[PDB]
C-alpha cells in the first residue's frame, strides 16, 4: 500500500496510515485499516506488496498473541520489534521475500515510555521519534524536523500529524483517500475516529 | 598479483609481490601471498583473495589429519589431487589459481592449479596480472640445473618484472625456498625496493583540534564483585 | 541497487603507540534518504572492537551473530576473546556464506590482554582478512579514508594524538561522501580504559 | 540390512547402575597401566608397550598419540577402541575449533570434545 | 540538488543549494545554482549543469540583442520563451534542464517561468526542483504567504534549503539567496549549511532529533 | 590442439602437440597431452583441460578398480568407460578424447569420443582445433598395417602442418608407441618437424 | 562493437594562491594493468601565462589542449594581439567543450594562471562545459584520494583553535608557493601509495607575473 | 565499425645512444588460422623513419598506400625534397595521428597499433606510438599488443629511463630486441618465427634486415615432463 | 496531461480538464488551464506529452489565427477539426511525433449547430455527442451513455458532467485537483468560475 | 565452397567446385563460380552469391573501360579494381576472392582478397569453406612451375578431398586453364574424381 506515518509523543505513540485499497486503475476501497494489534499495547502498521502485507502482518499478530498466552505476558515494544526485524532479516534471503515495510508503535508498561519502531522489508531497524516509509517521508519530515518536540502533548502531535497530511494530500499525485489515526498509550489502544 | 615458481638442484623456490589492490586501490601495500599448505608444502595464490587463503587452509588442513592418519610426511601430489578435485566441483566459482611447490619423501615437486580445476607441471610457472612481464624474465634467463642462489635471483628479478611492469603488482617480494633434506626456509620481505620517502610535511595536530560533544568511559570490563 | 551502498556509512581503525583508535560516521539511509543519525556502527564484545560497515541489515545481524558466538566462547573458554581470534572468527563466519555473502565491510580492533600489542583488521565481504599495521577503513568513502589516513597518519602515534589523526581522518573523508556523516563516534582503546567521544560536524 | 537397533544397549538398572559403563571400565581395569604427571614447566605421560608378540614390532604400534602439536594422548584398556578415538579426537580438533578460531584447540576444550563423542556411545542407538 | 523561487509581495526570492555529485562522491560544495542571466533576469540550475549554464548565458546574449532591436526591456514571459523554444527543438536528444527563469518588470510584476528539457513552461506563483524539492516545498507550503516581508520571505527561503540539505543526501554545502525587485536582482550571500544548522537549529529550537 | 591417434602392424602410436593457451596467450608450451589410463591404454586429450583431467583421472580409477578384480581390461572397455562419463555428463563437459590401446588379443585399436559423447571405432583418429587442417593429408597419405617408422613419419609429417596452420597448436611433437614390446615415449623438437 | 572511448588514467592538481597559481599532474601514461610511458607531459604552457591540462581519454586530452592553443593563436590575429585573460580562456574552452556535447571530449578539464586583478585563478571544467572558478582542485584517478585531504589542509576544514572546543575555526591565513608545493608533493606522494594508476614523475607548473615556472619529482615506479 | 579479419600481432622498438630499433613478425592472422606467412609489417618511409604496423592488415595496406602517395606530394614543387624540405618521423607521425583520430570520430576506425620509429634532420631519436583510438604516447621502448606485456619488461631492463639512452650501443639494444621476438614466439599463440628488423642510425643510416629467424631456442627440458600431476611414465 | 472531457448538448458544447501538473513525484501545479482559443467559436483542450501538448495547442491556434486574418473569416468547426487531424496525421509518421492527444469544442454559426470532435495523437477523427481521451472514458461513458440526451440544456450538461467528475474523483487512484470548465456557444466561449 | 587458383609454368589455373548450398539444401549443384572479368583475368568466388555477382560484374565493366583507353590490363590492375570495391564497401560485403590471370610479360599470376579486403600476391591460393581441409595436403605437395597435367592433377585432387569432407562443398570439378594458347574450360564429374 502507499503512506504510513508515525510520531512518538511524550506519552504516547501515534500510527497514521491511508485509507485507499488500489488495484490496477480502480481504488477498490478506501476504508482499509493498514494495521493489527500485537499486544494490548503494541500495535504495527503495514505497507508493501499486495498480500504479503496482511499475511506477515498477521503472521507476526499470531506469534505474539502465541507469547503472549504461553508466558502469560506482555513482551516489551523493543522485544517485539527485535523479533519482528529478525523475521524480516530471514525473509529477505528466502525463496521469495515479503515484500513489506512496518512500523511498530508501542508503551513499554515497565519504564513507562513511548517507543516507536521504524523497520523496513530488509529487517533495517532504527528507534525514532518520527518516521515513515516509502515517499511519506519526503514530503513529511521537513515539518516533523521543524515543529517536533521529545515534550509534545498527544493533542499537538496529532496537529502536526494533520500538517503532514495536508502537505501530502498537496504534493503527492496519488488520491490515498485520508489516513486513519490510532494512538498507543498506557491504557492501550484507540482509534481516532474523526481524522 | 606476480607469483612464480622455480625448480633449481636440489630443490624449488616460490615467490610474490606483496600488492593487494581493492579495483585500482591498493587495500595493503605488504600482504603475504605466501601461505603454507604443511611445513615443506607451501604455495602462493592469485584471483579472489578469500578463495585462495580458504582453499589452501582447507586442503592444509586435510592433509595435517591425512599425514597424522598415514604417519607419513604428507606429499605435494596429494595436495594437487585435493585441490583440483575441490575446484572442479565448484567449476570455477571458487576463483583459486594457485603455485604449489614444495619437498617430500618422494622429491622436489612444482605445479600450478587454475580456478576450473586444471593442474600443469613445469621447471618454472607464474600466476597473476603480472605473469607475462614475469614469464618474459623466466624464458629470458632460465637454464638447466640451477643452483639455489640462482633460482632465487631469478625468480625475485621475475617478481620484480612484475612489480615494475604491472600495476596489479607493486611494492616487496616474498620467497620461500624448499629443499630437500631440509627445513623449508620462508623469507619474509627478502626484497624492499619501494620504501616511501619522508613526506614534505608532518601533520600531527595541535591537542584540541577536532570538536568534541560528549566524553564517557566504556565498560569493557565484566560485572563487578560486591 | 547496490547493496553496500544503499544505506552508506564508513568505519576507521589505526594503531598508535600502546593504544587502537576506531571511529565511525552515524548514519542510517535509504539511498539519497536520510533515516537515521543514531546509527553507531562499532560494536565490542569484552575489549575487542568491531566496526560494520554496508548493508544495515546485515550489520545488526552480524552483531548479533558475533554477540551469540563471542557469548558461548567466553563459557566455555573461561575467558574473553582476543583480537587476533577473533578476527579468524569473523573471517570463518563470512565465508561459510561465500556463495550468498553478508554485505559488509567488518573492521576489527583491540589491544590483546596478554602481550599488550595493538591490533587492527579489515575484511571485504566475503572473508578476506587485510591485517594492516598503519590503519584500516571501509564504507563508502573508502577511497576519501584511504587518502586522509595515508598523508596524516604517521607510527607510534600517544592516544590524545591520534584521536585527532582519526578524527579529521574521518570527518574530511565524510564531508566528500554524500552517504557519510550525520555525526561521528571516535573509540580510544587502551589496555584498560576505553574513552568515547562524539564529534561535532556538519549535518548535511 | 538398516540399522534397526535405534534403540539404547546401555539402560540404568533398578539399583542405578548403568551396567555398559561399569563393564567398560572393567576393561578398562585388565588394560595395561598408563600414567600422567604433571610438573611446572611439563607434562609426562607414559605406559609400557605390551607386546603380543616378540616377531611383532611395537614401534609400529604407537599407543602414545599426538593430537595437537601441544596437546598428547595415552591410554588403558581397548586399543582398537582407542585408535579410532584418536582419530575422531585430531578431526574434531580442526573441525569444531582450527577451521573456526584458525588456532589449535586448548587442552580442556579437546579433552571436553572427546568426553562428549565418549557420552554419545553411551546413550545412542 | 535543491532550487526554489516563489513570488511574494515584494518581489521574488531564489534560494538554492550549493553541491555537486558524481554518484556518492561530493565533486564540489561550492557551485553556482543561479544564473545570472542579466541585472534583471534570474535563473537555477537543476538537472544537467553545463546545460543550464550554457543555454541560460545564451538566453542573457539573446535578451540583450531583443532590447538593443526594440529599445526596451525584455518580458520576462518573452525571456522564458526563447529559453523553452529552444530545448523544444533540442528535445530527444537529451538535454537536462528543470529551471525557474525568475524576473520583474513593469507589465507583468514579479514572474515566475518553470521551464523544462521536455518541454514544458509553467508559470507559477511557487517552484522548487531537484533531489530535495519535496523537503523544501514542505516549509514553504506550511509557511508561505503573500504578505510576506522580504526579510521573512528571505529567512523562508533560506530555511527551505536548509531542510532540504539536512534529509536530502545529494543537496548541501552552503545557501545562496537572492532577492529580485523591479530594479534588479540583489544578492543576499552565501551562508553554509554547516553554520546555518547549528545557528537556527539553537534559536528557532528546531531539529531537536539531532544531538547539538 | 592437435592430437591423433594411428593404428599400425606392430600395434599404435599416439600423438599430440605439446601447446596450451588462454586466448592468445600460450599458457603452457610443453604440455603433455599424451595420458596413461592403463600400462597399454593412454588417451589423447582436447577441449576444456579441467574436463578432460578430471575424466581420465575418473577413468584410471575405474581401469585399476577393474584390474584388480578382473584382470586386465580390454581397449573398448576403456572406451566405454570414457563414453560412459562423456555421454551422461555431456551438458556440463567440453570433452573431446581419442582413446588408443594395445591388447595382444586385439592387437593396436583406436576409439575416437567426440563432443556428444558417442563412440568411433576406426583404424586412426585426428581430433583437436587443428585437426581441420589435415583432412586432407590425413585421408591421402594413411595406410593400414604400416611399420614403425612409417607410422612415425606420418605422425609427425600430419602434426607438423596441423602446428603450422593452427595458431593453437604448437610446441614440441610428443608421441607414444604402443606395442607387444611395451610402452616407448617420443620427442620431436621444432628445428626437426618444421623443415619436413 | 567499437568503443571510441578508453581510460589513459592519471591525475592532475591545480591550487589557486594569492598571487600565483600552480598546476600539477603525474607523468604516468597507462591502459589497464600496462604502463604506455613513465613520463609523457600532461600539463601544458598554452601562452599568455595560462596553463592546462585536460585528464582522462588522453587523445581527446590531446585533441582539446591542441585545439585551445590553436584558439589563443587565432584570438591574438583577430583581435590586434590582445593578451586572452583566464576568464575569458574559461569561457572559451567551455564552448569547444560544449560544441561535442553529444560526442564529448571524455576529459576533466582544468587550467590556472593569473586574473585581471594579479591574483591566483584556478578555473575546472566537466567533459561536457560547465564550469567554475575555484581555489582547490584536484581531477583524474586519485582526485577523491587528494581533495579530502586539501579540504583539510589547504581551507582548515573540521579544525579548530585549541582551548575553545569548536567554538573558534581555525583563521584561513594565506599559503606561499613553498607551502603549496609541499602539499601537492604530498598529495601525490601518498595518491602514489594508494593508487595504482599513479606513480613514476610528477610535473607542476608554476605560473606567476613573472610567467611559467616548471619543477620536476621523482614518484614511486611500482 | 567494423571487426579485423586478417591481423598483424607485435610491434617492439626501443631507442639507444644513435638511433632505433624497430622490429616486427611476417605473420598475418586470420582468426587462429596462421594464414599470410610473408607480411612486411615493417613499412619504411625515405631513409630516416621505418613505420611498424600491427592489427587489421588490410588498414595496413590503405596506411601503407597513404604513406607511398605522402612522399609523392612531399616532392612536388619541391626542389629540397632530398635534402632540408625531406620528410621528418614527426611529420609523418603526426600525419597518421591525424588521421587516427579523425577516423576514430567518425566511427570508423582505421584498427591498428603504429609505431614510427626514426631520426630527426638534428640527430633527435623519435620514437612515438598511436592506435586507433587516436590515442599517442612516447617512451624509451614502445610495443604494441603482446609485446607490451612481454617485451618492454625486458627491454626496461635496458633501458629502464631517458639517461639509460647514452648508456646503450646498437649491439645490445639489437640484442635485447632480439631475445624479445624468441620470448613472443615461445608465448604469443597468433605469432611466427619469421620477422622483420629496422635499425635507423644517425650516423649509419637505415639497416633494413628482412627474413630473420628466432634461434638459439630452449626445448630440451621438454622431454623430462610428464603428465600433469601424478603421472610418472 | 492527465482528464479531459467533452460534451455537446442541444446549444452548446462544454469542456472539462484537469487543473492538475505533475513532474514525476510531485504535483508541480494545481491550475493548469489545459485549453487554448483557436477562434472566437472554437476551443481546443489537450492532453499527452509534456511540452508537445502546449507546443502544438499555440501552433494550431497561430494558424487558425492567421487564416481568420488572411479572410476575414472564422472557419467552421469542422474545417478546424479536419485541418487539426491532418497536423496529427502528418505528425504521426514524422521524425518525432506530437504525442498529443485533443477534443475540439466549437459552435458553427453557419448551422446554428453545436459540435464536438475528439482526435486523438495518430490523427482518429470522430464526431460525437461526448468524448474523453485517456481512461478517462472508462469511468464517465457509462453514464454518459446512461443519462445523455441530445436535447439537454447546459445547465442539465453540468449536472451531468458534475456527476462524471464525481466519479472519477472516486475511483481514479490519481489526484487530478478537479477541473476547469468551459462552455462554447453561440455568444463564444466562457470559463464557469465555480465548480 | 571450394576454390583455389595456381599458377604453373605456362600460366595459371583456376578450379573450383559446383555446389551452392540454402542452409542444408543445395539450391544448385552445377554452379559456375569460374567467372570471367576480362580475356585472359578470370576469378574464383565466394561468400555471398548476390555481393561476388555484383563485384564481378562492376570489375568486368571497369576492366571493359580501361581496354577502351588504355588497353589489356594487367593482373594486378583487376586485382586492384576487386580489392577497391571490396575495402572501401568491408561492411556491407561477404566476398572472398581470388583473382587469378595471364599476362605475356609477367606470365601467371595468383591474387587472394580475403573477407577484410586486404590483397595477397601468392604463388597458389585456396578459398572458400572447404579450403579449411586442404590446407595440409597442398601446401606439402604444390611446386612451382609444374606442368599442366601436373597442376590438374593436383588442383584435382586438393577439391577432391575439401569435397569430401566439406558438405558445403561439391558436385562437379570446373577448372579454367589460362596460358598463352588461349582459354580452355575442363570439367570433372564424381565418378573421376571420387575415387582418387
Ligand atoms: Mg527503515
Ligand atoms: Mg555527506
Ligand atoms: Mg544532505
Ligand atoms: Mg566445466
Ligand atoms: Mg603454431
Ligand atoms: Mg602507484
Amino acid at each position: 500500500m502507499d503512506i504510513i506515518l508515525g510520531i512518538r509523543v511524550q506519552d504516547s505513540v501515534i500510527l497514521a496510515s491511508s485509507k485507499a485499497v488500489t488495484r490496477g486503475i480502480s481504488v477498490l476501497k478506501d476504508s482499509d485499516d493498514k494495521t493489527r494489534q500485537l499486544s494490548p499495547h503494541t500495535l504495527m502498521s503495514f505497507a508493501g506488496e499486495a498480500g504479503d502485507t496482511v499475511q506477515f502482518a498477521e503472521y507476526i499478530q499470531a506469534n505474539i498473541q502465541l507469547y503472549s498466552i504461553r508466558e502469560d505476558y506482555e513482551l516489551s515494544p523493543q522485544a517485539v520489534s527485535s523479533f519482528v526485524r529478525q523475521e524480516l532479516a530471514k525473509s529477505i534471503r528466502s525463496r521469495r521475500p515479503y515484500q513489506v515495510n512496518v512500523l511498530i508503535g508501542g508503551y513499554d508498561k515497565k519504564k513507562n515510555k513511548p517507543e516507536l519502531y521504524q523497520i523496513d522489508y530488509l529487517g533495517t531497524k532504527v528507534e525514532l521519534p518520527y518516521g515513515a516509509h516509502g515517499y511519506s517521508g519526503f514530503y513529511t519530515f521537513s515539518l516533523l524536523d521543524h515543529h517536533y518536540r521529545p515534550d509534545m502533548t498527544t493533542e499537538e502531535g496529532l496537529d502536526l500529524l494533520k500538517l503532514c497530511v495536508q502537505e501530502l494530500e498537496k504534493r503527492m499525485p496519488m488520491d490515498f483517500k485520508g489516513v486513519i489515526v490510532k494512538i498507543v498509550d498506557k491504557d492501550g489502544i484507540r482509534q481516532v475516529d474523526d481524522f | 598479483t606476480t607469483i612464480v615458481g622455480v625448480k633449481f638442484n636440489n630443490g624449488v623456490v616460490i615467490a610474490a609481490d606483496t600488492r593487494s589492490t581493492q579495483g585500482p586501490i591498493v587495500a595493503d601495500k605488504n600482504c603475504a601471498k605466501l601461505h603454507r599448505i604443511s611445513p615443506k608444502i607451501w604455495c602462493a595464490g592469485a584471483g579472489t583473495a578469500a578463495d585462495t587463503e580458504a582453499v589452501t587452509q582447507l586442503i592444509g588442513s586435510n592433509i595435517e589429519l591425512h599425514s597424522l592418519y598415514t604417519s607419513r610426511e604428507p606429499r605435494v601430489v596429494s595436495a594437487l589431487q585435493m585441490l583440483k578435485q575441490h575446484l572442479f566441483k565448484y567449476q570455477g566459482h571458487i576463483g583459486a589459481y594457485l603455485i604449489v611447490a614444495g619437498v617430500d619423501p618422494t622429491g622436489s615437486h612444482l605445479f600450478s592449479i587454475h580456478a576450473h580445476g586444471s593442474t600443469d607441471v613445469g621447471y618454472y610457472l607464474s600466476l597473476g596480472s603480472g605473469s607475462l612481464a614475469a614469464m618474459a624474465v623466466l624464458e629470458s634467463h632460465w637454464k638447466q640445473d640451477l643452483t639455489k642462489e640462482e633460482a632465487i635471483k631469478l625468480a625475485s628479478d621475475a617478481i620484480q618484472a612484475g612489480i615494475w611492469n604491472d600495476l596489479g603488482s607493486g611494492s616487496n617480494v616474498d620467497v620461500c625456498v624448499m629443499e630437500i633434506g631440509k627445513d623449508a626456509e620462508y623469507l619474509r620481505n627478502y626484497l624492499t625496493p619501494n620504501v616511501r620517502e619522508e613526506k614534505q610535511k608532518s601533520y600531527k595536530f595541535p591537542r584540541g583540534t577536532t570538536a568534541v560533544l560528549k566524553e564517557s568511559i566504556v565498560n569493557i570490563c565484566d560485572i563487578q564483585e560486591e | 541497487s547496490d547493496p553496500s551502498s544503499i544505506n552508506g556509512g564508513i568505519v576507521v581503525a589505526m594503531t598508535g603507540k600502546d593504544c587502537v583508535a576506531i571511529a565511525c560516521d552515524l548514519r542510517l539511509g535509504s539511498q539519497s534518504l536520510g533515516v537515521s543519525n543514531k546509527f553507531e556502527k562499532i560494536f565490542h564484545y569484552g575489549h575487542v572492537f568491531l566496526g560494520i560497515t554496508g548493508l544495515a541489515t546485515d550489520v545488526t545481524t552480524l552483531n548479533e551473530m558475533f554477540r551469540y558466538k563471542t557469548n558461548l566462547y567466553k563459557l566455555k573458554e573461561e575467558r574473553a576473546i582476543e583480537p587476533e581470534t577473533f578476527t579468524q572468527l569473523v573471517s570463518s563466519s563470512l565465508y561459510e556464506r561465500r556463495f550468498g555473502p553478508y554485505f559488509v565491510g567488518p573492521v576489527v580492533a583491540g589491544i590483546n590482554s596478554k602481550s599488550g600489542k595493538p591490533f587492527i583488521a579489515g575484511f571485504d565481504l566475503i572473508g578476506c582478512i587485510d591485517e594492516a599495521k598503519d590503519f584500516i577503513v571501509s564504507g563508502t568513502a573508502s577511497d576519501q579514508l584511504f587518502g586522509m589516513c595515508e598523508s596524516l597518519y604517521e607510527p607510534n602515534l600517544e592516544p590524545e594524538d591520534l584521536f585527532e589523526t582519526i578524527s579529521q581522518a574521518l570527518l574530511n573523508a565524510a564531508d566528500r561522501d554524500a552517504l557519510s556523516g550525520w555525526g561521528a563516534v571516535v573509540y580510544i582503546i587502551k589496555k584498560d580504559e576505553v574513552v568515547k567521544r562524539y564529534l561535532k560536524m556538519r549535518q548535511d | 540390512m538398516t540399522d534397526r537397533y535405534s534403540f539404547s544397549l546401555t539402560t540404568f538398572s533398578p539399583s542405578g547402575k548403568l551396567g555398559q559403563i561399569d563393564y567398560a571400565l572393567t576393561a578398562v581395569k585388565q588394560g595395561v597401566t598408563s600414567l600422567g604427571i604433571k610438573a611446572t614447566n611439563g607434562v609426562v605421560i607414559a605406559t609400557e608397550k605390551k607386546s603380543s608378540s616378540p616377531l611383532a614390532m611395537s614401534e609400529t604400534l604407537s599407543k602414545v598419540s599426538l593430537l595437537t602439536p601441544d596437546i598428547g594422548a595415552v591410554y588403558s584398556g581397548m586399543g582398537p577402541d582407542y585408535r579410532v578415538l584418536v582419530d575422531k579426537s585430531r578431526k574434531v580438533a580442526h573441525t569444531s575449533y582450527k577451521r573456526i578460531y584458525g588456532e589449535y584447540p586448548p587442552t580442556k576444550l579437546l579433552v571436553s570434545e572427546v568426553a562428549k563423542i565418549m557420552q554419545e556411545a553411551t546413550q545412542s542407538g | 540538488t535543491t532550487t526554489l523561487a516563489f513570488r511574494f509581495q515584494g518581489g521574488i526570492i531564489v534560494a538554492v543549494d550549493s553541491r555537486a555529485t558524481a554518484g556518492n562522491w561530493v565533486a564540489s560544495q561550492t557551485v553556482k545554482k543561479v544564473i545570472e542571466i542579466n541585472p534583471f533576469l534570474l535563473g537555477t540550475m537543476a538537472g544537467g549543469a553545463v546545460d543550464c549554464q550554457f543555454w541560460e548565458t545564451w538566453l542573457g546574449s539573446q535578451c540583450r540583442l531583443h532590447e538593443l532591436r526594440e529599445k526596451e526591456r525584455i518580458s520576462v514571459a518573452a525571456a522564458s520563451k526563447i529559453l523553452s523554444n529552444l530545448v523544444y527543438q533540442y528535445k530527444g536528444a537529451g538535454l537536462s534542464m528543470g529551471t525557474m527563469i525568475c524576473g520583474y518588470t513593469r507589465k507583468e510584476g514579479p514572474t515566475i517561468y518553470y521551464v523544462d528539457s521536455d518541454g514544458t513552461r509553467l508559470k507559477g506563483d511557487i517552484f522548487c526542483v531537484g533531489s530535495g524539492q519535496t523537503f523544501a516545498y514542505g516549509v514553504l507550503d506550511s509557511n508561505y504567504k503573500w504578505d510576506l516581508s522580504v526579510e521573512d520571505a528571505l529567512y523562508l527561503g533560506k530555511r527551505s534549503i536548509l531542510a532540504a540539505a539536512h534529509r536530502d543526501a545529494y543537496s548541501g554545502g552552503s545557501v545562496n539567496l537572492y532577492h529580485v525587485t523591479e530594479d534588479g536582482w540583489i544578492y543576499h550571500g552565501n551562508h553554509d549549511v554547516g553554520e546555518l544548522f547549528w545557528k537556527v537549529k539553537e534559536e528557532e529550537g528546531s531539529f531537536n532529533n539531532v544531538i547539538g | 590442439t592437435s592430437i591423433m591417434a594411428v593404428t599400425f602392424k606392430d600395434g599404435v602410436i599416439l600423438g599430440a602437440d605439446s601447446r596450451t593457451t588462454t586466448g592468445a596467450y600460450i599458457a603452457n608450451r610443453v604440455t603433455d597431452k599424451l595420458t596413461r589410463v592403463h600400462d597399454k591404454i593412454w588417451c589423447c586429450r582436447s577441449g576444456s583441460a579441467a574436463d578432460t583431467q578430471a575424466i581420465a583421472d575418473i577413468v584410471q580409477y575405474h581401469l585399476e578398480l577393474y584390474t584388480s578384480q578382473y584382470g586386465t581390461p580390454s581397449t573398448e572397455t576403456a572406451a566405454s568407460v570414457f563414453k560412459e562419463l562423456c555421454y551422461e555428463n555431456k551438458d556440463n563437459l567440453t570433452a573431446g578424447i581419442i582413446v588408443a590401446g594395445y591388447d595382444d588379443k586385439n592387437k593396436g585399436e583406436v576409439y575416437t569420443i567426440p563432443l556428444g559423447g558417442s563412440v568411433h571405432k576406426l583404424p586412426y583418429a585426428i581430433a583437436g582445433s587443428g585437426s581441420t587442417f589435415i583432412y586432407g593429408y590425413c585421408d591421402k597419405n594413411f595406410r593400414e598395417n604400416m611399420s614403425k617408422e612409417e607410422t612415425v613419419d606420418f605422425i609427425k609429417h600430419s602434426l607438423s602442418q596441423a602446428i603450422k596452420w593452427d595458431g593453437s597448436s604448437g610446441g614440441v611433437i610428443r608421441m607414444v608407441v604402443l606395442t607387444a614390446a611395451g610402452v616407448e615415449r617420443l620427442i620431436f623438437y621444432p628445428d626437426e618437424y618444421e623443415q619436413l | 562493437q567499437f568503443n571510441p572511448y578508453g581510460d589513459n588514467g592519471g591525475t592532475i592538481l591545480g591550487i589557486a594562491g594569492e598571487d600565483f597559481a600552480v598546476l600539477a599532474g603525474d607523468t604516468r601514461n597507462i591502459t589497464d594493468y600496462s604502463i604506455n610511458s613513465r613520463y609523457e607531459p600532461k600539463v601544458f604552457d598554452c601562452g599568455d601565462n595560462i596553463v592546462m591540462s585536460a585528464n582522462g581519454f588522453a587523445a581527446d586530452g590531446d585533441a582539446l589542449v591542441k585545439r585551445f592553443k590553436n584558439s589563443v593563436k587565432w584570438y591574438h590575429f583577430d583581435h590586434n594581439d590582445k593578451k586572452l585573460s583566464i576568464n575569458s580562456a574559461a569561457r572559451n574552452i567551455q564552448h569547444l567543450l560544449y560544441g561535442k556535447r553529444f560526442f564529448p571530449y571524455y576529459v576533466h578539464t582544468i587550467i590556472a594562471g593569473l586574473d585581471e586583478d594579479g591574483k591566483g585563478a584556478v578555473y575546472s571544467f566537466d567533459p561536457v562545459g560547465s564550469y567554475e572558478r575555484e581555489q582547490c582542485r584536484a581531477g583524474g584517478a586519485a582526485a577523491s584520494l587528494i581533495m579530502p585531504f586539501l579540504d583539510n589542509q589547504v581551507n582548515f576544514k573540521n579544525q579548530y583553535e585549541p582551548g575553545t572546543n569548536g567554538k573558534v575555526k581555525k583563521p584561513l591565513k594565506y599559503l606561499s608557493v613553498e607551502e603549496v608545493i609541499k602539499l601537492v608533493r604530498d598529495s601525490f606522494t601518498s595518491a602514489t601509495e594508494r593508487h595504482i594508476q599513479v606513480g613514476d614523475g610528477l610535473e607542476i607548473l608554476i605560473v606567476t607575473k613573472d610567467g611559467v615556472r616548471k619543477e620536476f619529482y621523482e614518484l614511486k615506479r611500482d | 565499425t567494423q571487426q579485423p579479419i586478417v591481423t598483424g600481432t607485435s610491434v617492439i622498438s626501443m631507442k639507444y645512444d644513435n638511433g632505433v630499433i624497430i622490429a616486427a613478425d611476417n605473420l598475418g592472422s586470420y582468426g587462429s588460422l596462421l594464414r599470410f606467412n610473408g607480411v612486411e609489417r615493417l613499412i619504411p618511409v625515405g631513409d630516416n623513419t621505418v613505420v611498424g604496423i600491427s592489427g587489421d592488415i588490410s588498414d595496413m595496406q590503405h596506411i601503407e598506400r597513404l604513406l607511398k602517395d605522402l612522399v609523392t606530394e612531399n616532392a612536388y614543387d619541391n626542389p629540397l625534397a632530398d635534402a632540408e624540405e625531406a620528410l621528418e618521423p614527426s611529420y609523418i607521425f603526426e600525419y597518421l595521428a591525424t588521421v587516427m583520430y579523425q577516423r576514430r570520430s567518425k566511427m570508423n576506425p582505421l584498427w591498428n597499433a603504429i609505431i614510427v620509429a626514426g631520426v630527426q634532420s638534428n640527430g633527435d631519436q623519435f620514437l612515438r606510438y598511436v592506435n586507433l583510438l587516436g590515442v599517442t604516447y612516447s617512451s624509451p621502448t614502445l610495443a604494441t599488443g603482446f609485446g607490451a606485456h612481454m617485451a618492454n619488461p625486458l627491454l626496461r631492463k635496458v633501458v629502464d629511463r631517458e639517461s639509460d639512452i647514452p648508456k646503450t650501443t646498437v649491439q645490445v639494444a639489437e640484442e635485447a630486441i632480439v631475445n624479445a621476438m624468441r620470448v613472443l614466439y615461445y608465448r604469443d599463440a597468433r605469432s611466427s618465427r619469421n620477422f622483420s628488423l629496422a635499425i635507423i642510425d644517425k650516423n649509419t643510416g637505415l639497416t633494413f634486415k628482412k627474413n630473420l629467424q628466432v634461434e638459439n631456442m630452449k626445448w630440451d627440458f621438454a622431454k623430462d615432463i610428464k603428465g600433469y600431476g601424478t603421472q610418472k611414465i
